[PDB]
């Protein structure tokens, strides 16, 4: 849930 | 099994799942993999050449094959980027 | 979230849990991290120096500290070995 | 569960 949101900040 | 062992298994079984009996993945496989396992990332990457560019770096020999270790190199790079981002902004 | 995102979080949070606020592992933290995660691996090595030798390849700079990226080279190293064994004997 | 299998035979 936290890796999902960080991937989104790298995207 | 520990959490670390469940995690390592999930990453092993993931690659196999998308690779098939052939034991490796084509670019057609990377995209799907990336679609179903990292949904908020290619689509949020704005560019349409998203996957091609990933694969550029994954495929030295340009044979159009991504094996396990290079697959691991993908995950390593994504994980270390997320970790970087987590330590600065969230830890 | 996907299984892959769950696996990556679990590794990154596993690092942070044995490293504390300092942000790096020491030999002692490395050994506790192997004792609790992978407890069937160490002890079945017959070598009581196993940890020390792992620490040795991981400490490029000999400063006694293992960051996130070396911890990650250690997990890749075991994952890739696990997969070479699995492809050959278990699939 | 199979990773735990394997890791024991690498050790």
């Amino acid at each position: 849930s936290t890796v999902h949101e960080i991937l989104s900040k790298l995207s | 099994p520990s959490q670390m062992e469940h995690a390592m298994e999930t990453m092993m079984f993931t690659f196999h799942k998308f690779a098939g009996d052939k034991g490796y993945l084509t670019k057609e496989d990377l995209r799907v993999l990336m679609e179903k396992e990292f949904p908020g990332f290619l689509e949020n990457q704005k560019d349409p050449l998203a996957v091609d560019k990933i694969m550029k770096d994954l495929d030295q020999c340009r044979d159009g094959k991504v094996g396990f270790q290079s697959f691991f190199s993908l995950i390593a790079g994504l994980t270390i980027a997320c970790n970087d981002y987590f330590v600065v902004h969230m830890k």
